[PDB]
RNA sequence: GUGAAGAGGGAAACAACCCAGACCGCCAGCUAAGGUCCCAAAGUCAUGGUUAAGGGGGCUAAACCAUGCACCGAAGCUGCGGCAGCGACGCUUAUGCGUUGUUGGGUAGGGGAGCGUUCUGUAAGCCUGCGAAGGUGUGCUGUGAGGCAUGCUGGAGGUAUCAGAAGUGCGAAUGCUGAC
RNA sequence: ACCGGGAGAUAGCU
RNA sequence: CCCGGCGAGGGGAGUGAAAAAGAACCUGAAACCGUGUACGUACAAGCAGUGGGAGCACGCUUAGGCGUGUGACUGCG
């Protein structure tokens, strides 16, 4: 058991978005999300909406358990040039 | 009779890099770097397949020096005693019995001395 | 309780039943060498050697098999003239099990 | 087979006592120095402090002949007043003059405890009777 | 190269796009040999094939029909399924018989060339081709 | 027989392609 | 004579000073110049004298003179193993050698011997969907350029031996194109 | 002044 | 079917030999940029290699010891 969700082609620079991601890695769903909630960086938006897209799956596509799911790998990618894209990776696991 | 350089020149610098592994960022993956290092790595290795004879020898002297001056017999006096002795035993093995068995470094050492004079 | 002895002018310090490394000694696999210069055997109360290549014993010694030692890459250029030589060396060795030492 | 190499860990120190009553200034602080490196003991390794604890008592005694007595200099300073102040200091500048530069120098060099008086705190650590 | 401009040049070898420093042109690569050389490297193979047990000699070859079929029982009877026919008036039966089969070729006794008697095993050439070989090659 | 058909000793000559690294000379 | 085109050791550092010409490996021994207080391998050695003159600390010798025995001391010599050239007795002839003596620093330059990429005949042969070319690690192998088998990806071509022809082997030319 | 051609122009050295 | 803004994007189910073929779609290396594992890491140096080499983690090894991963210290550079 072990959900994986990522956003193609996010419209932010890849350096912000792996600062606010920084900032949760190794944590617990339930505090990542109010950790999320108050940080005024744009790309707190974007890590939110992926951790929602997430847990969303977790929740349908596997068994049960959200509240005790736990953020074991996010990550952030380099994108294509049209100014660099981005990727965000978040896996959400029981373990 | 057109052909590509791209396979043979691709097999040639993998072939330089493997073997320059850990060389502190630049010279591990920059080539026009990376063979600059490995020909300097390769000269001090020559170098020291050479300057390691030295080194053993002198530790090997340092050593059997240091076990001699125990019993009262300076190295010098020691290893002349031992070639009148008629004794071929080099210094490795005097220094593997000193830092091994005084036994046999304390019988060396008073047969030195017996036939010193 | 070991012995000394030389093979290859290189003196080497052997215990019993311990494998040794020696120089490529032409000899065939399944024979047996004997090594009659010792140049000192050791026992509980070791024997000296009043004259060099004390005859008083021989050591035995087993040649499992013969081989060839691992690569080594030598580069004689030097002085950075942008020149490169490279070349290979495989030194051939013999490893020997040495049984019991006659004192 | 390799030749024998000093282990950092299980290699045995011990202690000495080291009196200055009368002894040569160079030749004292050179004993002490070729000691603290552990050459005299066979497993002398140039890269493990392999040397001993030795402890130098009365510094103040330092013997020194000839116009050095006056012709010495330290840093200003001078040999008086640096020896009256603190007889110990001419022998720790000497002997760290005389080892390899370097951490392991360093390391060496600390084990070499110096006072300018007999008694000291260190005999718990059942230090032996050395004579230079 | 199609354009111009000489701003250094976008034509060099060294630039992109640019033209072959030693580009090549439509030459001939035929190489002289002399008759009498010729006719001894012919004399060579033939020989060569003699010894070799590769020559057989038939009285007579021909096929009753133009039709592949007999052509392939005939030499398979003979034991030869690569073999190089060699005769004298090119008979129209024969040409047709053989055209078809890839492994069996048949050319009249002026034909012969070198690489055709190397390449195929076995050389077959009727008595008045001997005559008109041996004639030829004087 | 085509292979084994090979040219006289000496006959031809490799010949030197200057310019082209340091172990083939120039 | 030294560098050009000569490595190494000593003079603290240093091309010009001294010894000394590096075929390769060895955790073997013996030496030349220079050294034997520590730093740093060697005599705090002996004999009879002078003394205050001394890269760091220190030196009453740890400074100097002469003598003796020793030791450290390089890639120098020797010991073992391995490769190649050349002069020479023998079979041997196209080569193995039974060997012998010697040589093997090297820019410019000359000569000799080789590997590797495309295509053509060999080749309507061979391998290959039970896995080709390429990519990517491993092990073996050749003094080297290289070759061989195989793990994963790749999912359909590659080409043995022998010969012929090149748009044939990139590390820089303020080189060119694409990406960071 | 600009564009195409003589022109892969000409001596020089890098 | 679901999350997501009725977007973009993504996860399931399914076709498909393969979705390690998803319309940015054969093969997909390098520089460059990220996470995890093991090791070392902090006064500037000027090299950041090399011979020795303990220690630190992982396998073999009856074991000793060996290879692999980094490299405290140390001769030379």
């Amino acid at each position: 058991m072990e959900t994986i969700a990522k956003h193609r082609h996010a419209r932010s620079s890849a350096q912000k978005v792996r600062l606010v991601a920084d900032l949760i890695r190794g944590k617990k769903v339930s505090q990542a999300l109010d950790i999320l909630t108050y940080t005024n960086k744009k790309a707190a938006v974007l890590v939110k909406k992926v951790l929602e897209s997430a847990i969303a799956n977790a929740e349908h596509n596997d068994g049960a358990d959200i509240d005790d799911l736990k953020v074991t790998k996010i990550f952030v990618d380099e994108g294509p040039s049209m100014k660099r894209t981005s990727h965000i990776t978040v896996v959400v696991s029981d373990r | 009779a057109r052909v590509k350089r791209g396979v043979i020149a691709r097999a040639r610098h993998k072939k330089i890099l493997k073997q320059a592994k850990g060389y502190y960022g630049a010279r591990s993956r920059v080539y026009r770097v990376a063979f600059q290092a490995v020909i300097k790595a390769g000269q001090y290795a020559y170098r020291d397949r050479r300057q390691r004879k030295r080194q053993f020898r002198q530790l090997w002297i340092a050593r059997i020096n240091a076990a001699a001056r125990q019993n009262g017999i300076s190295y010098s006096k020691f290893i002349n005693g031992l070639k009148k002795a008629s004794v071929e035993i080099d210094r490795k093995i005097l220094a593997d019995i000193a830092v091994f068995d005084k036994v046999a470094f304390t019988a060396l050492v008073e047969k030195a001395k017996a036939a010193l004079a | 309780m070991y012995a000394v002895f030389q093979s290859g002018g290189k003196q080497h310090r052997v215990s019993e039943g311990q494998t040794v490394r020696l120089e490529k000694l032409d000899i065939a696999t399944g024979e047996t060498v004997e090594f009659a210069e010792v140049l000192m055997i050791a026992n509980g109360e070791e024997v000296k050697i009043g004259v060099p290549f004390v005859d008083g014993g021989v050591i035995k010694a087993e040649v499992v098999a013969h081989g060839r030692g691992e690569k080594v890459k030598i580069v004689k250029f030097r002085r950075r003239k942008h020149y490169r030589k490279q070349q290979g060396h495989r030194q051939w060795f013999t490893d020997v099990k040495i049984t019991g030492i006659s004192a | 087979m390799k030749t024998f190499t000093a282990k950092p860990e299980t290699v045995k120190r011990d202690w000495y006592v080291v009196d200055a009553t009368g002894k040569t200034l160079g030749r004292l602080a050179t004993e002490l120095a070729r000691r603290l490196r552990g050459k005299h003991k066979a497993e002398y390794t140039p890269h493990v402090d392999t040397g001993d604890y030795i402890i130098v008592l009365n510094a103040d005694k330092v013997a020194v002949t000839g116009n050095k007595r006056t012709d010495k200099v330290y840093y200003q300073a001078t040999f008086e007043e640096m020896i009256a102040r603190r007889p110990e200091r001419v022998i720790e500048i000497a002997v760290k003059g005389m080892l390899p530069k370097g951490p392991l120098g360093r390391a060496m060099f600390r084990k070499l405890k110096v006072y300018a008086g007999n008694e000291h705190n260190h005999a718990a650590q059942q230090p032996q009777v050395l004579d230079i | 190269v199609t354009g111009s401009g000489k701003k250094g040049s976008i034509k060099s070898p060294i630039w992109r796009s640019g033209g072959v420093t030693f580009a090549a042109r439509p030459q001939d690569h035929s190489q002289k040999v002399n008759k009498k050389m010729y006719r001894g490297a012919l004399k060579s193979i033939l020989s060569e094939l003699v010894r070799q047990d590769r020559l057989i000699v038939v009285e007579k070859f021909s096929v009753e029909a133009p039709k592949t079929k007999l052509l392939a029982q005939k030499l398979k009877d003979m034991a030869l399924e690569d073999v190089l026919i060699i005769t004298g008036e090119l008979d129209e039966n024969l040409f047709l018989a053989a055209r078809n089969l890839h492994k069996v070729d048949v050319r009249d006794a002026t034909g012969i060339d070198p690489v055709s008697l190397i390449a195929f095993d076995k050389v077959v050439m009727t008595a008045d081709a001997v005559k008109q070989v041996e004639e030829m090659l004087a | 027989r085509l292979n084994t058909l090979s040219p006289a000793e000496g006959s031809k000559k490799a010949g030197k392609r200057l310019g082209r690294g340091i172990g083939s000379g120039l």
